[PDB]
DNA sequence: ATGGTTGGGTATAATGGGAGTCGTCTCGGATGCAG
DNA sequence: CTGCATCCGAGAGCTGAGGGAACCCAACCAT
């Protein structure tokens, strides 16, 4: 692990953030209203943010850890630790471009 | 020319700090606009990474000191 | 429900809501209803006068173990 | 005051520098259970319970006390960290 | 050491000091009276008058503790530094003295009470404009301190 | 604070800013008092 | 809005209230925001806070630290001291003993006493207004709730005893507790930084006495 | 004991009630039990007199209101967490103006809560005050020109959110304009509007000089007024469509709509009084026959111009004089938010009726009265003036409900607000209290009511004064307002009187606030009452005025924090308002006729009255305030005893024979005493907690649900897996702790299982806490008049009770505003004591007095040395009581008391008293040349004895001050306060410690601690305190694990709330990217967030 | 194989909204005035 | 063409503690 000696801020290409993002966000539900678990292609998603239990698939066909890094084909959630819900950032396609209001006012 | 407090303070070459003052989105567009390069000079920027401020224990002048006794630097010596 | 407090002169119970409501309606069932139609508060709701508390400030984290729990 | 503060503070050019010799001199104590310690078997500091006397578990005590004594060296780039923990280890295991 | 109500020793000098005060008080209206004075410069003279007085009794105050009482519990505070200050003492033996108005001005009639003699109601009330008005520039006071503090601290902090 | 020469690490801009700003609050009374420093 | 809400135009809000929605510049910036809130000051763990009373029979370099205070605050080291010695079989039941009240002894105090032997705590007071306002000091166990004070440094404080209140940390490290016990040790701390005058002094009673 | 009694200046009125500023105030907006017939238009019948008819067609119109009985008493809302309210129903009729069909319906509208009689109100449980609001009176006001000299500026002012504010100024350029709504505009667009011609401005504006030409203007007289009305709406909204209707409708609700305009009935005198005019209703204009008439235009744009000419009779406005400052009271809170709702509920009515089906159509169906409800319980429940009623006291309660308020919706703002409304205006004499204030950034903002004050029903607090005829004193006392107050001279109270005739050849009074001295002739009015200048707290002070006005406002404050305890004493010295502050209070039981005491009992008193009815008064016994002090009354009254109307039959708390008692009476020496008492330090006897004095009883409430959940429903049971039955003995079969049992940290107080098959999540008590389980309370499911939460099963609630002594670090005070902390405890023999034996119970250090300068407790202490020995007890009034010669003769007494006791059992003078003596000679205390006794006389008459010390024997070198004091507990006890801790839970998105101690979080190190450690060098302990201590995960479990190992901690990691600000940047689109020495970028998310 | 969920449909005529807020201070772009 | 001069808008005002409103009908994936 090599120290950290410098800070940068820099503007991001929207190819840097389709690079960032796990996924799209192409729904605004969060949860469902029954079951009370994230909704697919939602705000809270498990394909594109991670699973909420750690190293537990959303449908439940891997339970265990070694699985690190597959994929399950049924339900497309990654077998990792959960905190990586922490950090995994998501995207929205605009239709038409906006403007950074921090740029302009 | 002569400033200020606060507009000597907005106008460093640290962004951390700057931010971290007053006037964040000012200083964070103007930073992004530039590409800014923090180095981490002074003790806010530190502070807020959570390292080791460059004072007092965390001084280069004086936190790379070595401490042994007699008979373990004989050895060497001898080695 | 609000018929039946117009008609009431008061709030009603569940049950008289049931029987308002016709066949295959308990007072069960509309307890789970009143339950799932519950909007959810702001995390940012401010807590007290001043503007320097929050609600989210009021809830701890359950899901990462403690150190005690991890020794 | 901690005892012989004055003339601690008068061994260094600085008094951080100082404070770092302190603590690197309990961690070096610590780590390797006081059989590294430089000090005479009766200049050992002593902790009084109802059992009896025995030794002083807190190490940066027995640092100022052997920093007082003057029989340790410090300054900078005098042995290499790596050589100097495996010396160590070697007459203390 | 301790304080009970005798050890606010009240001069005697303060009571003529005191007629003396009503003695130029008069001669000052006079002087209004006959178109020699204007209302700034009468205003101004009354002020002026009062100060001295209230500098007179200050000094009568301390002059009868050195010479009469010199381990006066009261005394011996102040002389020490151990608590009060010279015009806190004069407020509990001679007198309090003149006030200022909320708009900053201050009042013709002084208050020649002191603490020890007791205060009369309009008086107390006149003196509650600037109790208010110090608690008040506490206030904002430490606030800016604060703010300045923290500026200071983003200026020099490297 | 030891009357005797600085030592070299020493942060003395917070030292600075927390004398100047210490007596400030409370002390300094308030063109004139705390608004002078502060316009200054 | 989603960028900085407030800016151009009405601020949206929630339905029902008019409390302005909180958008990522709301978050960062501000008294509450990130860098002021959670980056330049946070919350801490082995801290309490407890009412202060005058220490008089203290020396310069003590404080008076509450017996039930001091055993949360070295709570790990105290375990470990408690497996060291008979008192439980495991640390697992050292803590389950210390968790109810009750279920305490007497040898556990001992165990304690030898625990903070040499340590040094950090007082300190709000406002924090120079350095002063943090001083480290040698706990002595005693009883009660609270925190006795030598009157010595109250004028470096600025505290008096009609219901002011301080916060105790305890350093962990070697490095931590050398840094106290050589920096910020009230007896090392007898000069202002600002003047070179004594900030330790004789006032009040004892100016009276002498 | 003998009360004596001193003071002069008899009260000609006695105090009004001391709450009905709430009581009278919401009587007034409720109306409730007037017949409708009768009622007036205030209250919430002006509302709905204002409100309807909703004409659409359709025609809904009011006929009148009533009020039920409340479902519940106020009991059983407090014990069920509902509000105690009315039903409230409206009578309308539906009319068809078309048709003529009339159909009549009472059509329920919801519930108004109600008052009790002491003045507060029960939401959901709890028990609530409204704060009254002083804001800024509606109409008129002229004001100089900030910028420049010379020009001033008209404002036109209404009830708040009841219409713009509207500005009218001379330009520099010569035309008045008109501001409204920050639109700049000239006035003479609008006055055209109004229907004025040229000859008429100029005749009604001619004298006043080039104003009256710098108001022409030829373009816009040529225009019809209708043309005019255009015109404006253009000015006025810029870009709608300007049809002529859309220009009436919008031109009538800015200024002439009642309905969206409103002066209110203050705004409407205030005008006419300045304007010299009258007034037809309450808007500033009038739509007539399709014809705007003016109304307040041209009478303000006359004044404005008559001042800037400077004709006498015309005078700018101070805006802080309380002519000008008027009081919202709760009523008027309430009746604006029911008229909110009210608005709303036309709404939808208005909207019901254009979609509903008009053939079957009632006025039941069309009223949808959720809104009004609504907006009540959002008043009641989230307003900023509906506050926790303080009940550590009944006094804090009268407190709190005499408290006047600057800030609040629509009010101030504590940062913007600068030294001009936090003064003490002139005005304020007589009618708010210039000592009782909050001393932090709050001070001057809230304030309260003077004792004699009372708010009009135009909202302006008037004081009352006797009238003086011909220089006698007469019994006809006069309410006036701070405007007619300034026209008269008024005389101070304390004028001497032979008879009632001023027996003074030279008066002080007050012309408009300054200070004149008068002959009697001129006198008009003269003062009541010292009392009517201070709040009822500063009321309770005596020798207040020998006491600096900070230290009085010290213990005017401090007297609301006094806790009940259960050995109270009244004061030693009064002023004489305990008894009535205990009465108003509502605290105290009293015989409602004469009568016979039939029962007594400890929760029961049944009286027989000569009416021959029995009634039975139950007394609330070990009941939890808000505060969790315990208010309980004790019976005062045996069975067979005579009581006439009035006498008390039951002590409340902090009550002692009726008089208010919030501390007890104790023997004080004033004298250091070993470096224990530095700095407002107190040293008390181990005597105070052996006798049970300032020991005090309260009671802590913990509540648990058992709810529904997904996994399975929650059970409280005994049935617990896991625990010994050694942790189970005091829970009953139910799984409830037993009643009586001991509770102490750790201890389960009500059991339960959740589906984890189950696992413990009972309830405990919390480190720092337990006593003695008092009470126990079960709602289920069900239950008559419960509510609950959708989804909760049934709630237990457990009631714990604490005896609690004085201990080290409480904290005590006097009513002087002295106030410390017990430092030490010291047995009795270790205590000073007097020559006779008797220790003494407190010291206090005599370095508290000279700078804080309140010598009220020094006269107190001596008036209390006097009454120890003498055995009786004095009324001494604020500004008019005892004085020094009498407190001397007194002390005289005492002396002869304290020293023939002496002399008669046949003891001389001590040899240690003669050192003395010879010191005090030294100092001057005495005069030399008399005998031991003399000597030790004149001590006494200063106040001071011969004090011995208890650890050696020898003499306090010099004659020690002692005496009685009255000291009172504070509600800040260091038991609540102690608290630490090593590990606990953490938030949810920051991953810091939690805050406070209910939560077990950890103290703040925040930004001037970060200052410190840095200006230390200690780099460190910093990076322990941000790092290892707060947010590093790893880090902080691995130093914990190597603490309990037995290792060094290791070294810290990146903390979780820099990545948190990462990502919130990546979040605003910036690419913050973390480097090491070679600009290569260095990832600090462990390859997690890396596709 | 059942309930829960989702997409489609209603035919006299309908044609531009609505709450609100006037008691703060200091400093850097900018439109307007003069020369 | 320049310059200065009010003018408008934007960003601030100490820490710590405690504070909590239509209804119906039919096909179709999920479980
Ligand atoms: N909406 C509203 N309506 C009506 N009234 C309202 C109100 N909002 C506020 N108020 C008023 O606010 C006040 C509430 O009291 P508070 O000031 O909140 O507290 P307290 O109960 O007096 O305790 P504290 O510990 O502060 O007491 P003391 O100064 O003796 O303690 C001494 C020591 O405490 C510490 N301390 C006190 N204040 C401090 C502060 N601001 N910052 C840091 N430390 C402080 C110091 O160590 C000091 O030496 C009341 O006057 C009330 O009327
Ligand atoms: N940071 C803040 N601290 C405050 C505030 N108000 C009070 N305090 C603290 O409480 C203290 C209250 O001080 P006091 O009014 O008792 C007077 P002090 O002891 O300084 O002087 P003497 O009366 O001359 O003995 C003050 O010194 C601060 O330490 C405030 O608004 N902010
Ligand atoms: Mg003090
Ligand atoms: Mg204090
Ligand atoms: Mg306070
Ligand atoms: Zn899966």
């Amino acid at each position: 692990k090599k120290e950290v000696r410098k800070v940068r801020i820099a503007l991001a290409s929207p190819e840097k953030i389709r690079s960032w993002s796990y996924g799209e966000v192409e729904k605004p539900e969060t949860i469902n209203y029954r079951t009370l678990k994230p909704e697919r292609d939602g705000l809270f998603d498990e394909r594109i943010f991670g699973p909420i239990k750690d190293y537990e698939c959303a449908c439940g066909k891997y339970k265990r850890q070694r699985f690190e890094g597959k994929v399950c084909e049924r339900c497309g959630v990654e077998v990792t630790k959960s905190i990586v819900r922490r950090y995994r950032m998501g995207h929205i396609e605009l239709a038409t471009p906006a403007a950074h209001i921090w740029f302009v006012k | 020319l002569l400033m200020g407090v606060t507009k000597s303070a907005l106008s460093t070459k640290s962004w951390l700090s700057a931010a971290s003052f007053q006037n964040t989105t000012h200083v964070l567009t103007e930073a992004a606009i530039a590409g800014k390069k923090d180095e981490l000079i002074g003790l806010k920027e530190n502070v807020i990474l959570g390292r080791l401020i460059p004072a007092g224990t965390g001084s280069d002048f004086v936190r790379f000191t070595q401490v042994v006794d007699q008979k373990t630097l004989k050895a060497i010596e001898e080695a | 429900a609000r018929q039946l407090q117009q008609e009431l002169g008061r709030e009603p119970t569940y049950e008289e809501i049931a029987e308002a409501m016709g066949p295959g309606w308990d007072a069960k069932r509309v307890e789970e209803t009143l339950k799932i139609a519950q909007e959810p508060v702001s995390l940012e709701t401010p807590i007290g006068d001043e503007k320097d508390s929050f609600y989210g400030d009021f809830i701890p984290d359950e899901h990462l173990p403690s150190p005690v729990d991890a020794a | 005051a901690e005892p012989g503060i004055d003339k601690l503070f008068g061994m260094v050019d600085s008094k951080y520098r100082l404070t770092v010799v302190v603590a690197k001199r309990a961690q070096q104590l610590l780590r390797h259970g006081f059989k590294n310690t430089v000090l005479e078997p009766e200049e050992r500091p002593k902790m009084q319970t109802l059992e009896g006397l025995f030794d002083d578990p807190n190490a940066v005590t027995w640092a100022m006390k052997e920093l007082l004594t003057g029989r340790l060296v410090f300054g900078e780039n005098l042995v290499p960290e790596d050589r100097l923990q495996k010396e160590m280890e070697r007459l203390y295991p | 050491i301790t304080i009970g109500i005798d050890d606010a020793v009240i001069p005697e000098e303060k009571k003529q000091y005191l007629e003396e005060a009503d003695r130029k008080l008069l001669q000052i209206e006079q002087a209004y009276e006959m178109g020699f004075l204007t209302d700034r410069e009468r205003y101004d003279q009354i002020l002026q008058l009062w100060t001295e007085t209230t500098e007179k009794v200050t000094q009568a105050v301390f002059k009868n503790f050195e010479e009469n009482y010199p381990f006066n519990p009261l005394y011996v505070m102040a002389q020490s530094g151990a608590r009060g200050n010279p015009q806190q003492i004069r407020q509990l033996c001679g007198l309090r003295g003149l006030m200022q108005k909320p708009s900053g001005e201050t009042f013709e009639v002084p208050v020649r009470s002191s603490f020890r003699e007791g205060l009369t109601v309009l008086e107390y009330f006149i003196s509650s404009h600037g109790a208010r008005k110090g608690g008040a520039d506490t206030a904002l006071r430490t606030a800016d301190s604060g703010y300045l503090t923290r500026k200071l601290v983003d200026v020099t902090h490297e | 604070s030891m009357a005797r020469p600085v030592s070299i690490g020493e942060a003395v801009g917070i030292v600075a800013a927390q004398s100047i700003g210490e007596p400030g609050t409370q002390l300094t009374m308030r063109t004139q008092g705390l608004p002078r420093v502060i316009e200054l | 809005a989603l960028l900085d809400n407030g800016r151009r135009g009405a601020p949206v809000t929630n339905p029902g209230s008019d409390r302005p929605l909180r958008s990522l510049t709301d978050i960062l910036s501000g008294k509450q925001g990130r860098f002021r809130q959670n980056l330049l000051g946070k919350r801490v763990d082995y801290s309490g806070r407890s009412v202060i009373v005058v220490g008089p029979q203290l020396k310069l370099h003590q404080c008076g630290l509450p017996k039930r205070m001091a055993l949360e605050l070295f709570k790990p080291f105290l375990l470990k001291k408690m497996e060291e010695k008979g008192i439980a079989p495991n640390v697992k039941a050292a803590r389950r003993m210390l968790e109810r009240q009750r279920d305490i002894k007497d040898e556990v105090w001992d165990a304690l006493e030898e625990v903070i032997h040499g340590k040094v705590v950090l007082l300190n007071r709000a406002p924090t207004l120079h350095r002063l306002g943090i001083q480290a000091f040698q706990p002595v166990l005693v009883e009660g709730q609270s925190i006795q004070l030598h009157p010595l440094v109250c004028e470096a404080f600025n505290a008096d005893f009609d219901g002011d209140q301080m916060a105790v940390h305890v350093p962990l490290s070697s490095f931590a507790q050398a840094e106290a016990r050589i920096q910020m040790l009230s007896a090392h701390n007898l000069l202002s930084p600002a003047s070179g005058e004594p900030l330790a002094k004789p006032s009040r009673d004892i100016i009276l006495g002498l | 004991m003998e009360i004596k009694r001193f003071g002069r200046i008899r009260e000609v009125i006695p105090l009004p009630p001391l709450t009905e500023i709430q009581v009278e105030s919401y009587r007034r907006a409720l109306q409730a039990d007037v017949p409708p017939e009768k009622r007036e238009n205030v209250g919430i019948q002006a509302a709905f007199r204002e409100t309807f008819p909703i004409e659409e067609g359709l025609v809904l119109d009011f006929l009148e209101y009533r009020l039920g009985e409340p479902p519940f008493p106020q009991d059983e809302c407090r014990e069920k967490d509902l509000t105690y309210q009315a039903p409230l129903y409206a009578r309308l009729q539906l009319i068809h103006k078309d048709t003529g069909l009339i159909k009549e319906d009472e059509v329920f509208l919801g519930h108004i809560p109600l008052m009790t009689e002491d003045g507060s109100f029960i939401i959901n449980g709890a028990d609530r005050v409204i704060v009254s609001q002083i804001h800024r009176s509606p109409g008129v006001y002229f004001t100089p020109d900030p910028a420049r000299p010379g020009r001033y500026i008209a404002s036109i002012i209404p009830l708040p959110k009841r219409g713009p504010w509207i500005d009218l100024e001379v330009e520099p350029n010569g035309v008045v304009s008109m501001k409204v709504n920050k639109r700049k505009f000239p006035l003479v667009l609008l006055l055209r509007v109004l229907g004025y011609d040229q000859e008429t401005l100029a005749r009604e504006l001619g004298a006043y000089g080039e104003l009256v030409q710098g108001l022409m203007d030829e373009s816009v007289f040529a225009m019809r007024p209708e043309e005019a009305l255009i015109r404006l709406f253009t000015l006025l909204r810029p870009g709608d469509p300007p049809k002529r209707d859309k220009a009436v409708a919008y031109v009538y609700g800015l200024i002439a709509d009642p309905r969206r305009y409103d002066l209110g009935e203050a705004g409407r005198y205030k005008a006419e009084e300045k304007l010299g005019i009258r007034l037809s209703g309450r808007t500033l204009a009038r739509f007539e026959d399709g014809e705007f008439k003016d109304e307040v235009f041209l009478p303000t744009l006359r004044y404005l111009f008559a001042l800037t000419a400077g004709v006498p009779g015309h005078e700018v406005d101070d805006i802080d004089h309380l002519g000008n400052r008027r009081i919202r009271t709760v009523g008027e809170l309430m009746t604006d938010q029911f008229r909110v709702g009210l608005a709303r509920l036309a709404r939808g009515v208005r909207e019901r009726m254009l979609m509903g089906s008009e053939d079957s159509l009632t006025p039941a169906k069309l009223v949808n009265s959720r809104p009004l409800e609504a907006a009540i319980r959002e008043f009641f429940s989230r307003s900023q003036l509906s506050q926790f009623k303080d009940e550590t006291n009944p006094l804090s309660s009268l407190r709190h409900k005499r408290r006047i308020s600057a800030l609040g919706p629509g009010g101030l703002t504590r940062e913007r607000a600068g030294f001009d409304v936090r003064d003490v205006h002139r005005t304020h004499y007589g009618r708010i209290c210039p000592v009782e204030t909050p001393e932090g950034a709050n001070i001057g903002l809230i304030t309260s009511l003077a004792a004699y004050a009372r708010v009009d029903e135009l909202g302006f607090i008037r004081t009352p004064y006797r009238r003086v005829v011909g220089g006698v004193v007469t019994d006809e006392v006069v309410y006036m307002t701070a405007t007619e107050e300034d026209r008269y001279t008024i005389a101070q109270a304390n004028t001497p009187l032979e008879g009632n005739r001023i027996a003074a050849e030279r008066v002080v009074a007050r012309r408009k606030g300054e200070p004149v001295i008068v002959s009697p002739e001129e006198v008009e009015f003269m003062d009541v009452s010292p009392k009517q200048v201070f709040s009822v707290n500063t009321n309770l002070i005596p020798f207040l005025e020998h006491d600096d006005a900070n230290r009085a406002l010290m213990g005017s404050n401090m007297q609301t924090q006094a806790v009940p305890l259960i050995r109270a004493q009244a004061p030693v010295v009064m002023t004489g308002l305990e008894e009535r502050v205990v009465r108003d209070s509502l605290a105290a039981l009293y015989a409602e006729e004469d009568g016979e005491v039939a029962k007594v009992d400890g929760n029961r008193i049944v009286v027989r009255y000569e009416d021959g009815r029995l009634v039975e008064y139950p007394l609330r016994r070990f009941y939890r305030s808000n505060q969790g002090t315990a208010l309980d009354q004790r019976p005062r009254v045996v069975v067979g005893q005579r009581v006439r109307k009035g006498d008390l039959l039951a002590d409340g708390p902090a009550s002692e024979n009726g008089f208010l008692a919030l501390g007890q009476n104790v023997l004080v020496a004033i004298m250091p005493f070993d470096g224990y008492n530095f700095e407002d330090a107190i040293v008390i006897s181990e005597e105070l907690l052996k006798r049970d004095f300032y020991t005090s009883i309260h009671i802590e409430r913990y509540e648990i649900e058992a709810r529904d959940t997904k996994l399975g429903p929650e059970r409280i049971t005994r049935d617990i897996p896991h625990l010994s039955e050694a942790a189970l003995r005091d829970l009953d079969e139910e799984g409830v702790v037993r009643i009586g049992a001991e509770v102490k940290p750790g201890d389960i107080l009500v059991g339960r299982t959740s589906f984890k098959d189950v696992k413990d999540t009972s309830l405990r008590v919390p480190p720092g806490e337990g006593g003695i389980v008092v009470r126990t309370v079960r709602l289920r499911r069900g239950d008559p008049g419960v509510e609950l939460k959708p989804g909760v099963r049934e709630v237990v609630r457990v009631y714990v009770a604490q005896k609690r002594k004085l201990q080290v670090g409480d904290k005590l005070a006097n009513r002087h505003g002295n106030k410390g902390v017990v430092a030490k405890i010291l047995p009795v023999e270790d205590m000073p004591h007097l020559p006779d034996g008797t220790p003494v119970d407190v010291i206090l250090n005599p370095l508290g007095v000279p700078s804080r300068m309140n010598l009220g407790q020094i006269l107190e202490t001596h008036l209390g040395l006097a009454g120890y020995f003498l055995g009786q007890r004095y009324i001494s009034p604020i500004f008019d009581g005892a004085k020094e010669p009498e407190i001397k003769e007194l002390l005289a007494q005492a002396f002869e008391v304290y020293f023939g006791k002496r002399k008669g059992e046949g003891f001389g003078v001590d040899k240690r008293e003669v050192e003395v003596l010879r010191r005090a000679e030294k100092l001057g205390l005495v005069t030399p040349g008399k005998t031991p006794e003399e000597q030790l006389k004149e001590l006494f008459l200063q106040g001071k004895v011969v004090l011995y010390d208890g650890r050696t024997g020898e003499p306090i070198e010099g004659p020690i001050v002692v005496g009685q004091m009255f000291i009172m507990k504070l509600y800040h006890m260091v038991e609540d306060k102690m608290h630490a801790r090593s590990t606990g839970p953490y938030s949810l998105i920051t991953q810091q410690p939690l805050g406070g101690k209910a939560q077990f979080g950890g103290q703040r190190f925040g930004e001037m601690e970060v200052w410190a450690l840095e200006a230390y060098g200690a780099a460190h302990t910093l990076q322990e305190m941000l790092t290892l201590k707060s947010d590093d995960i790893e880090g902080r479990n691995a130093a914990y694990e190597a603490i309990i190992k037995g290792e060094d901690v290791p070294e810290p990691s990146v903390p979780e709330s820099f990545r948190v600000l990462v990502k919130e940047l990546q979040a605003l689109a910036l690419d913050v990217q973390t480097l090491d020495e070679k600009d290569n970028p260095v990832d600090i998310f462990e390859g997690l967030a890396s596709k």
